[PDB]
């Protein structure tokens, strides 16, 4: 006789996919949207490297830690990776004000230009040589933060200060600076003479006054003094007025802000590869056109979406048997 | 099986087809073969190319996630910032997820639909010039060369074909 | 066509008929003429005024939003306010649109089944009494008369009446 | 009825059959009965139970709360915690209520497409040795006793057995 | 010979609809959900009109700045409307302390009554009328904020002030006062004799102390010195207290809150249509049925659901050729 | 003749359901999977029960108001009940700093113990058992608040207290202090001889230094003085120090945190009940093994999700007439 008969292909692939009424169903055709792998490296990000802070933090490198010299200068970076616990911070133990809204606005720039604003050598009537500590050390040496100049008496005499900065670029500036707070009266009078003193810092904006706090603190690497750090931004041709006499960490670098940009503060592990990449988690980079992944929320560059999901296959094909 | 043509009333698939997903075995007098219906697999491939662009075009703006710290005496607003960025990662996955398992379905009874109606776009053809097998086949009551077949298969039979 | 009737083995639509969706085009010994079926007509009316009502009704507690400002100092939680209005937006934008997109789909092809139902009503009435063309008509062996068309209408067809 | 079998061209249903979704009913010479098919309600089990606990599963990670209080010049951030959780409180509502809505149709339309591929599965066994009535019952033109019966609800019912 | 035959309808209809699997899918009929139109006005919101700060913004508002006289006695509003950078804020340069907690409590508020507290005529050993500045200026003539007083020295001499008032109303009051930062000493004893003042300021639930901070600062607006504004809400039967011997921006007119309700502040460029509505945004007005629109996110009034979608248009025909 | 007939189940079932296109339609079988009942009471959550402050807060119980010795000694916890506005909180009026925060770190705390840190007898130069208040009586008798002692001078004298606590414990310690301010320099001199006075306390985090603020402000309690509490955590191993010529409420018991945990803080008028229980809401407790309930957000304990629904009926069987 003749047939014609009506079918449908099948082929000879495992491919399974999920339905909401049937689990584990074999087709023929598959397509998986979900990446799965990274490389566990940290790359550079199109072409430009990320900030790689060791076992320093952001703390201990803007206001210059003596073990944080690695980043005394640091170009351009896409992003910055510090860790869990970094141990070289405050090396003086004490606190930094707003730090949380600091990192935050280092989340948005992408390249810093340190610039001197106030040479060590402009401290006429004042000690700028001997603001050091052995909890600050340097090369097993006495030495203290960089960026800030620890100014003490001269002559049994600390003169009261003014010191103004008008800031003549165009881009804005990070200015930090701090006040220290001593255990006794003795150690006031001994760094200081002055009993009672203040430091005043102004701007357009800005209006504060600080006064040191003398008491006795438990020991934080051999210290009950501490040291407190404030920043601000100074804006193109605002200026900046310190007065103060005594307990004064006088600002001696401060950061332009030359690049702003979309950056992130990642914690990871993890330290530098050799690579580049068009995405970053921070357990790896992705190098991938599906649409998702389930590696970490935290990501950037051009990424997939996150998603808490170990498979998600979609099917393109009709059921096998 | 939603439409009872795939794993239905057809046993199974043929390996012998490699040319589309549904189509026509003939036997006749010249010999036998397969040729897929590139008009329901081109609607096929269109269904499921736009298928699976619309789902992927339609969760390109999902949540983005930025790294924010908070101190000691933050805790109320860190953990806003912790249970509202895992609640949008909880409700797109969610989405996602949910979306697969329906479309995953909806596919498969859409190829059941293609293969059952291009069947009854034979069937409705050959009318009492075959007789219905009931696997998918039709058995003729006259005889049909490549020619009568070629003209089934762009919808140009004959039926003036007398019977019995 | 994900059931065939509507551009499958019917060709296209009628401009004729204008008081319904489904319907009948009949043509005997007192004329020629055109009737929509107001029963499928007004379950299908039902089924998208209620699909419809349903779709705005499940969506009326959205996500309002009211402004917030935030200072110099307050970036962190202006940031998390900002992506968390973004967030629901999306999340709620996202729902309008997959949404829209399938109960579109869906209705179309109740449509389609409707008039596939709409014929087999009929096919399943006029069984050897009349053949199938092919085309959604059929032709009678016997005589209807506007009476026997109007039975069928509403599914009183008496059969009984021989054949051959 | 999106495939016309429930409450289509079957009529309603029988408070007789108490052992499954579907199945039969016969009459013959040693008497009448009901017979459920084991095969497509144990499948439809699974198509349910399954389609259940994925809506379950799917869900169970969705939004906790956890209480958290504000003074009187946290006024902002209180009112972002108040309309986050209320926000994602409204969106899974919003899921949840919206995933029923589709599965139950997509359940009922389910049943339909197995009852209406039941009976094409027995009319595509007896073919010319039986009329169909309309109704979704068979008329014999040959003598089924409850052998013939069981051999058809199962899928083996032998065509050879003449006509006419 | 007789034939009957089953069809569906078709018109002339041109409307596209969307699904998963097809786009600019033609049919018969199609309703339209989203409402893409709006008037480009500031109208009235049911009845009531909203408030339009033009170029003052709530603080110049609120503390009488001398070029927003025209909101000096304001009615009842149903929204306020600022512009994104007001240009008639703080004439004196200084700060707003919680200024956005206070914004917000104003989206909390449809009617304030200007009421007198302090008369100016109740400064017996004080001056009260030549507490004026060139950078408040009121018709080319110093002038200062209107609902505050700038109290200084009488015959070379500023006594303690201990001066309280009752909130013997039913509503709650919204009371501002402030602080002067001189630019330095010399300019304090010039205002105020006293070389070391305060202000301490106590209610059933505050309980503060200022201090002046006497410092060089970068000029704003022509000074140097500052002016530091704060409020607190006065409850029915409670009492608030000032004491000073300097630097003291006394009270004059405080503000009852006669009508809490559902409010809005609006950042707009626009200004008052004559018109009315029942959805407002800032961009314009909203006559309406659809269910949503896609104009601004920011709403007030029975409105749609916003969303980010340009086109939602719902089929309820069948399929068209 | 002979027939066969295809048919389906129908039964006497009049549960409905709904769909997208059709409302109450009946079916054979339906599963509910929304729970809508709890049971009205405060249980135990799994054998631990939870701690249900009557008439007392958060504060007027970790302080040791004297109306609040019910809770003296405060077994482990499920959860805390506190109501709405409890009556015995401050019974001297003033402030807790940091409040809310410590509510939340409440929230993650099921066991406290407390220990004596500094014992009344202790204090040699001072007078320890004399600071009591008549607004805050214990059966109609001047007290205040148990765990911490309001110290006054003793033979006219108020010398400088110098007392460090060193945390030998290995769990964190909740310590509690506070501050006196009073209504005028009379009582100031009255109470502590010392007409200028402060507190400094240090730890190694914490470097805080208060002065009291001498006012007239409205009564509350029947006073215009204010008490003011701070709080903070001692790490095991750190000290805490504090230095005071005056106005000093010192810590006499501290509080050990031995038990961590996920806990809550619950806000209800309700009593307890004696029951037991899975799943507890401020309204009463559930019993149910439904995924969903509608009864209250805020839930304890193993949970099904919190949904705005009324009503949830999941499809099983088919549609019946
Ligand atoms: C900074 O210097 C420039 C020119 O030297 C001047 O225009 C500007 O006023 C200065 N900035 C301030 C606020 O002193
Ligand atoms: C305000 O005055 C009324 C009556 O004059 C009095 O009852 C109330 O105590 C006063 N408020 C305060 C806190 O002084
Ligand atoms: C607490 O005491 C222990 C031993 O007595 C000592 O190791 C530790 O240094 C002390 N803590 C401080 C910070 O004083």
């Amino acid at each position: 006789q003749d047939q014609i008969c009506i079918g449908y292909h099948a082929n000879n692939s495992t491919e399974q996919v999920d339905t909401i009424m049937e689990k584990n169903v074999t087709v023929t055709h598959a397509q998986d949207i979900l990446e799965k792998t990274h490389n566990g490296k940290l790359c550079d990000l199109d072409g430009v490297k990320p900030l790689i802070l060791r076992d320093c933090s952001v703390a201990g490198w803007l206001l210059g830690n003596p073990m944080c010299d690695e980043f005394i200068n640091v170009p351009e970076w896409s992003y910055i990776v510090e860790k869990a616990n970094p141990t070289n911070d405050l090396c003086y133990p004490g606190s930094f004000n707003d730090y949380e809204e600091l990192k935050y606005l280092l989340s948005r720039i992408n390249h810093f230009e340190k610039i001197q604003i106030i040479p060590k050598s402009s401290w006429s009537d004042h000690e700028a040589s001997s603001g050091v500590s052995s909890a600050c050390p340097y090369l097993g040496s006495p030495s203290f933060f960089r960026n800030v100049v620890w100014l003490i008496k001269k002559n049994s005499a600390y003169p009261t200060i003014k010191k103004s900065y008008n800031n003549t670029n165009q881009e804005d500036l990070l200015v930090l600076w701090g006040i220290h707070h001593p255990n006794d009266a003795a150690e006031q009078t001994r760094l200081y003479q002055n009993p009672t003193t203040y430091i005043s810092i102004g701007t357009s904006t800005l209006n504060q006054r600080l006064v040191p706090k003398i008491a006795t603190r438990s020991k934080v690497n051999g210290l009950s003094s501490r040291m407190e750090f404030f920043w601000t931004i100074l804006k193109p041709n605002d200026a900046i007025n310190f007065e103060s006499n005594g307990n004064f960490i006088a600002p001696e670098y401060a950061y332009k802000i030359v690049k702003k940009g979309d950056s992130a503060i990642m914690k990871s592990e993890l330290e530098y590869g050799n690579c580049n990449t068009k995405c970053q988690t921070p357990m790896g980079a992705i190098n991938s056109s599906m649409p998702f992944h389930n590696i970490h929320p935290l990501t950037i560059g051009e990424c997939p979406k996150y998603v808490k999901s170990n498979r998600l296959v979609l099917a393109t094909g009709l059921r096998n048997s | 099986g939603l439409f009872g043509a795939i794993a239905g009333f057809i046993e199974g698939g043929w390996q012998g087809m490699v040319d589309g997903w549904y189509g026509y075995h003939h036997s006749n007098e010249q010999g036998s073969g397969y040729a897929a219906d590139k008009e329901s697999t081109q609607k096929a491939i269109d269904g499921v190319t736009n298928k699976v662009n619309s789902i992927i075009d339609k969760m390109n703006t999902q949540f983005e996630a930025v790294g924010r710290e908070f101190n000691n005496l933050e805790r109320r607003i860190e953990n806003l910032n912790k249970k509202m960025e895992d609640g949008f990662l909880d409700v797109w996955t969610y989405n996602a997820e949910l979306l697969v398992l329906m479309e995953n379905e909806r596919t498969l009874d859409f190829h059941d639909s293609n293969v059952k109606n291009l069947y009854d776009k034979v069937r409705l053809q050959l009318r009492d010039n075959a007789k219905e097998l009931g696997n998918g086949c039709f058995e003729f009551y006259h005889k049909c060369d490549n020619e009568c077949m070629e003209s089934i298969r762009n919808g140009t039979y004959n039926y003036p074909q007398y019977s019995e």
